């Protein structure tokens, strides 16, 4: 009948459904390496959708997926094991060399813009009529690590300006150069910004963005990372 | 083999249990010493489903049935093949499951995300053992619990539901599907409008999130935002099992008559109890 | 402890955002509503502008009569007196009518006809804000996901109260309008049809419902667990995949073995929610037209 027709019907959509839904996830990663960096012999039985090309606003250009994918960067990083499966240990100071849970991905070192192509972020004193309309005032707290040491004092908050919110704290250190901090890796409280990420000592290592008035992905991804990272690799120097 | 990603990321550290003894991958999948949890948890399961089915005598899945012990039992021990094996696969089943979501905890660890993926799981299991634990124990028996089986545990949400007459009535049970289907509304909406932006008409350029805000003010007068947005799925996603949860483990113990009798309250207050008229005079 | 973004903890404020101008007619946007610093803890403090123009009033106007015609017949109902009105509130009802009427317009305002003016004036408030929801797409130079999707949602309501009356050949078979009246509805259809349950689309049905809040779950608190790296951030992130994308990614790959990109998991998401409706209208359209009851068909497989 109707409905024995209508059902076998239906799971043959859902199967191609699935099949579609899973090839357009495999736009980015794909294909599979090996631990060298070098082609899989097994990509499973999913083949790569045919290219799409996204248009970018405000000249930035296309972005066409799947393509060839690399890291675009040098990755601290050494096996410990013969066979595949193990970790990979940094070679260095994982913080500094941005692996690990400090990793960050060579994104764009431009400015995400809103839609009228201005900067999408902006230290909140260069956003016109931007002000704190509810909450502590974090600006002018002195900034606590996980070592319970005062790293310095927030000096302005950058702010999304379409979508009007709090992005980071900017935080001047001892030396009276500043920082970003990434506003959900931070506790505001009556008397403090408290971090748990990072020790006093760590502040200093965050990387630092090259004009102080805007930030570049490329920027919010090392600032990001790093702080993250702290979580393991800050460990030692935290606490309670 | 690795997403062209990954190694920068599989680097050692995070566990909770063991240091470095299980801290290693199997293909894509981290392992973890709640990983090794898992699978004695998962196998041990399976084994005694597929020695229930040899005692039921069937193969076939949707046949097979595993069912707690009778309610003569209380919350005792029973054998085997009259509800023993439920009682130990379900011990099984909440290993792996909260096994599951430890294991999770260790890789946003090591990946340096935040803990909310394993939290949000943790309502599920709290859902599945108000069925399967809370509510039995509160209510003296086991065999209040449902059945695993495919077919079996509809006919168990069928007469339990109508044990109370038509289930609509529950009250904690309407704010829990208001939530399901309010969250279905807004998960809909969400990936519409992402996509919508991402894939905007045919030679024009992605569009913004200022976009996606001004959509949805044309449409409505508000937006919530694209971090509000996630926010919201999760509290209504969570929001729609807490309140199953709660509609559940109310039922059969603080109220065990008809739902719709609980309503009466309502209609008798002094103040309109008597005036003539309408529905209830 | 650890702060996680559930809520705010600092808002701020800058002059309305009045939004995206693109091809949309600007006449026809009020003004900004008040700004709530309430809704601010948790989402986007600003109310307004909103969009009205032709349609938009025609669905407004529309869907308030509908409302009004029920109201008015509750009023009715509960003889005047608002003591009565609020005690039965639940439980007064708009019915369509008997079967006699078939689908005739021939039936008395009391008995059938004001559930048909009522219905008549949802129909035109959907519909006309279906059309809605593509035009403000439209102006927008957006995609009409919104509207394909909406229109799943518009299946199951046509079926449950417009496509299935008319094939089963009487109005009696459509919903009534009032609160417990449409769960009592619900109860004794999948009575009079051989218990739901045994309707495969229906467990489909369920099975994408529940798959719809599993999937938001996930996908809310992945977002959030990478906020910290601008996670929210979505168009951006598949624009240029960053950190973010990649630990969500590969979060959900160390887990399940399987992962999603930054664009595909909002495929996952629409389609997931969509189908719910979707696999809901085919199997409540087949009940009574073709299968009048689910356990016996399910016997025979067909
Ligand atoms: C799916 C099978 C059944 C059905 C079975 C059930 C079951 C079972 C339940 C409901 C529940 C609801 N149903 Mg129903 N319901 C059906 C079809 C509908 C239709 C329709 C097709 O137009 C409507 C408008 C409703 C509306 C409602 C609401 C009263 C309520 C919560 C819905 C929600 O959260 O969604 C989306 C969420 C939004 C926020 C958007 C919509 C907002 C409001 C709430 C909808 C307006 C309805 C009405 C005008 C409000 C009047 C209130 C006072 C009288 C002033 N149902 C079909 C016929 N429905 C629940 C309930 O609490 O009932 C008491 C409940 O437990
Ligand atoms: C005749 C039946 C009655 C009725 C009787 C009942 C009864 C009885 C119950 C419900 C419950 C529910 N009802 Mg009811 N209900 C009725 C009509 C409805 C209608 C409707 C439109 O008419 C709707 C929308 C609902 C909706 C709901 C939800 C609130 C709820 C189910 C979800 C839930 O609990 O998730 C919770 C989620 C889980 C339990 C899943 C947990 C998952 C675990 C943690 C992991 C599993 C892993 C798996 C084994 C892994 C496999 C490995 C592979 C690799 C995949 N009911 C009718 C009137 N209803 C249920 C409820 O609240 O339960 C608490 C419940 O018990
Ligand atoms: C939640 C409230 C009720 C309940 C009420 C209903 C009703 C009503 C329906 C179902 C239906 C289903 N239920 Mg149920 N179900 C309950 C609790 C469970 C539990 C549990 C461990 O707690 C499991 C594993 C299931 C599993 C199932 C599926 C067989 C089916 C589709 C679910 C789905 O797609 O979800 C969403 C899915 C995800 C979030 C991930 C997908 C998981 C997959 C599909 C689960 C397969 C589990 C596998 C068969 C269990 C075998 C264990 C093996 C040893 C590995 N239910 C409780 C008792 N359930 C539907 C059906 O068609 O039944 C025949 C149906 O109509
Ligand atoms: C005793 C009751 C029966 C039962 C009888 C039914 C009946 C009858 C139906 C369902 C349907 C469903 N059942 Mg059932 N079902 C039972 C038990 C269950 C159980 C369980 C036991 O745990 C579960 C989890 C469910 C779950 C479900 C859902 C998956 C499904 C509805 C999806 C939906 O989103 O509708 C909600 C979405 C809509 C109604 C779409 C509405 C869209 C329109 C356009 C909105 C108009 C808004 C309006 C203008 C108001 C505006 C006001 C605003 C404020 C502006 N049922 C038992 C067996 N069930 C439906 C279905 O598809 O079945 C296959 C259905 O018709
Ligand atoms: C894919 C399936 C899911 C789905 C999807 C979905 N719904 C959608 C869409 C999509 C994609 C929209 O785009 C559309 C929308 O605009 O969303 C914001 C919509 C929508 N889904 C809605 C509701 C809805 N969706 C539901 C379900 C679902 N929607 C499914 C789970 C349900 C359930 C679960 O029952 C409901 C009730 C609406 C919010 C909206 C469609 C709006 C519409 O059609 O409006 C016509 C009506 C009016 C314009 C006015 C009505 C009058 C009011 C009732 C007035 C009440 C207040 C007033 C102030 C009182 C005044 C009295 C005083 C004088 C005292
Ligand atoms: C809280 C909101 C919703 C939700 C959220 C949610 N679910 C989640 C998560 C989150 C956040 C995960 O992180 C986790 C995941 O990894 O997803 C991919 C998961 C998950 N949700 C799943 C299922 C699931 N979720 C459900 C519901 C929900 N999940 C809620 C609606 C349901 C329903 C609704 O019935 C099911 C079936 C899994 C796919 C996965 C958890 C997988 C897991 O725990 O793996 C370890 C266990 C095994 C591999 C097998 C154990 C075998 C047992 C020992 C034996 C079987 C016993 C069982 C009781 C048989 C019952 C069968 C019958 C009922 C048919
Ligand atoms: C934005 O970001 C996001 C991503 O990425 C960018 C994501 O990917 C995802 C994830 C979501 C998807 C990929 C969408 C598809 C997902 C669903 C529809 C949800 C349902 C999923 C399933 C039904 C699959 C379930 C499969 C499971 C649970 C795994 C089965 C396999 C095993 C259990 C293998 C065994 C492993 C064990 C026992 C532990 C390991 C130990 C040993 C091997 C020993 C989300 C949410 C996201 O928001
Ligand atoms: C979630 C839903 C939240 C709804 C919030 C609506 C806020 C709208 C704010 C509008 C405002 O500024 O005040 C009234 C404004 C006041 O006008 P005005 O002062 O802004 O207009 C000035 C116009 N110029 C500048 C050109 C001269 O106008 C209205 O009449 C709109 C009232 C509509 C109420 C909301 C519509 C409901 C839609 C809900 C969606 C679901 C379907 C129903
Ligand atoms: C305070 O008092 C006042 C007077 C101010 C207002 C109060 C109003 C009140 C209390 C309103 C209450 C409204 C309620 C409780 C509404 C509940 C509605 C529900 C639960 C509806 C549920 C389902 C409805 C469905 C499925 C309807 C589907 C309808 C259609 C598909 C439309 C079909 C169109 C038809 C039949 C008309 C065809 C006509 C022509 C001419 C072709
Ligand atoms: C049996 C096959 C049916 C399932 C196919 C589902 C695909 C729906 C998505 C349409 C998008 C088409 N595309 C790629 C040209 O954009
Ligand atoms: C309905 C549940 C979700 C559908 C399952 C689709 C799983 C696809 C598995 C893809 C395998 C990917 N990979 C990269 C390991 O090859
Ligand atoms: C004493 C606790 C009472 C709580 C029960 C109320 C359940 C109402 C369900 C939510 C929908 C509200 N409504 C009908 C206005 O749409
Ligand atoms: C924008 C989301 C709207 C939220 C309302 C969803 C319907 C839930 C039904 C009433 C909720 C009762 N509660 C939990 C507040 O007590
Ligand atoms: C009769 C109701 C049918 C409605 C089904 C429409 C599905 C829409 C889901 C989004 C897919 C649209 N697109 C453009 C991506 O292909
Ligand atoms: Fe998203
Ligand atoms: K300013």
């Amino acid at each position: 009948d109707l409905a024995s027709l209508a059902i076998y019907s239906f799971w043959i959509f859902l199967a191609g459904l699935i099949y579609y839904l899973q090839t357009e996830n495999m736009r980015e990663g794909y294909p599979l390496e090996n631990e060298d960096g070098t082609p899989a012999a097994n990509q499973g039985p999913f083949p790569l959708p045919k290219p799409k090309t996204f248009i970018l606003p405000h000249g930035r250009g296309t972005l066409t997926v799947p393509g060839p994918e690399s890291e675009d960067r040098p990755i601290a990083l050494a096996r410990t094991a013969v066979s595949e499966g193990f970790p990979h240990a940094p070679t260095g100071d994982p913080m500094k060399d941005g692996v690990g849970p400090a990793s960050w991905v060579a994104r764009r070192d431009l400015p995400e813009l809103d839609g009228h192509g201005h900067n999408k972020i902006k230290p909140m004193k260069a956003a016109a009529g931007f002000h704190v309309s509810a909450g502590k005032n974090p600006i002018g707290l002195p900034v606590r690590g996980c070592d319970l040491e005062i790293a310095g004092k927030v000096v302005d908050i950058w702010v999304d300006i379409p979508e009007q919110m709090a992005r980071f704290l900017e935080v001047e250190l001892k030396d009276g150069s500043t920082r970003l901090l990434p506003m959900q890796m931070v506790k505001v409280q009556s008397n403090r910004v408290h971090v748990n990420a990072l020790s006093s000592d760590l502040f200093a290592g965050i990387p630092t963005i090259k004009s102080p008035t805007e930030v570049t992905l490329l920027e919010e991804d090392k600032i990001c990372g790093y702080v993250a990272g702290g979580l393991m690799y800050a460990a030692p120097k935290r606490k309670s | 083999a690795l997403l062209s990603f990954e190694r920068k990321y599989r680097v050692p550290g995070g566990t909770l249990v063991g240091g470095n003894l299980f801290d290693f991958w199997v293909g894509p999948f981290y392992v973890g010493f709640f990983g090794v949890a898992t699978f004695f948890f998962a196998a041990l399961g399976i084994i005694l489903i597929a020695w229930s089915a040899v005692l039921q005598g069937t193969w076939n899945p949707q046949l097979i049935s595993v069912y707690p012990p009778a309610l003569e039992y209380g919350l005792g021990g029973a054998p085997l093949a009259k509800g023993g094996l439920w009682q130990i696969i379900t011990i099984c089943a909440t290993g792996a499951f909260v096994s599951w979501a430890l294991r999770e905890v260790e890789i946003c660890r090591k990946l340096g995300i935040g803990y909310h993926i394993p939290f949000a799981f943790a309502f599920a299991i709290l859902a599945y053992l108000t069925l399967v634990l809370f509510r039995p124990v509160m209510m003296g028996a086991w065999g209040y619990a449902f059945p695993y089986g495919i077919w079996t545990h509809l006919d168990w949400v069928s007469n339990t539901g109508y044990t109370y007459g038509n289930f609509h009535y529950n009250p904690a049970h309407m704010i829990a599907i208001s939530f399901f289907f309010t969250n279905a509304l807004a998960l809909a909406l969400h990936g519409a409008l992402v996509l919508s932006a991402a894939n905007p008409e045919k030679g024009k350029e992605m569009r913004t999130p200022d976009h996606e805000d001004t959509f949805f003010r044309d449409l409505v007068g508000y937006s919530i935002g694209t971090l509000g947005i996630h926010r919201l799925g999760l509290l209504l996603s969570l929001s729609a099992v807490f309140f199953s949860a709660l509609c559940m483990i109310i039922t059969g113990t603080i109220w065990f008559d008809q739902w719709v009798d609980w309503w009466q309250w309502w209609v008798k207050l002094p103040w309109w109890a008597n005036i003539p008229g309408g529905i209830n005079g | 402890a650890e702060y996680q973004n559930i809520f705010s903890q600092v808002q701020v404020r800058g002059p309305a955002d009045l939004g995206m101008t693109e091809d949309v007619n600007l006449a026809n946007r009020s003004g900004v509503g008040p700004f709530s610093t309430l809704l601010g803890w948790f989402g986007n403090a600003q109310l307004g502008p909103i969009y009205l123009g032709s349609l938009g009033v025609l669905s407004l106007f529309s869907g308030l009569m509908w409302f009004f015609t029920i109201g008015i017949w509750f009023w009715y109902q509960a003889g005047w007196n608002p003591a009565v009105f609020l005690r039965d509130l639940f439980f007064f009802s708009l019915e369509p009518p008997a079967p006699e009427y078939g689908l005739s317009f021939a039936a008395p305002l009391k008995e059938g006809g004001l559930w048909l003016i009522a219905s008549f004036f949802m129909f035109v408030a959907v519909w006309s804000w279906w059309g809605r929801t593509y035009l403000r797409a439209q102006a927008l130079g957006m995609g009409k996901h919104t509207a394909w999707a909406f229109l799943s949602a518009i299946w199951l309501w046509m079926v449950l109260g417009f496509i299935r009356p008319i094939l089963m050949g009487s109005w009696s078979e459509a919903v009534p309008y009032g609160i417990f009246s449409h769960l009592d509805w619900t109860n004794n259809f999948s009575l009079v049809h051989g218990n739901l349950f045994y309707n495969p689309f229906h467990g489909l049905s369920i099975a994408f419902l529940y798959g719809s809040a599993g999937l938001f779950a996930m996908h809310g608190a992945t977002i959030l667990a990478v906020s910290r790296f601008g996670g929210e951030r979505e168009l951006e992130q598949i624009a240029d995949r960053g950190t973010a994308a990649e630990r969500a990614a590969l979060f959900w790959r160390w887990t399940m073995g399987f992962n999603a990109t930054m664009e595909g998991i909002h495929r996952w998401a629409i389609w997931m929610a969509v189908l719910v409706t979707l696999t809901g209208g085919i199997g409540i359209l087949l009940s009574g037209t073709v299968v009048d009851n689910w356990y016996v068909w399910g016997q025979n497989h067909g």
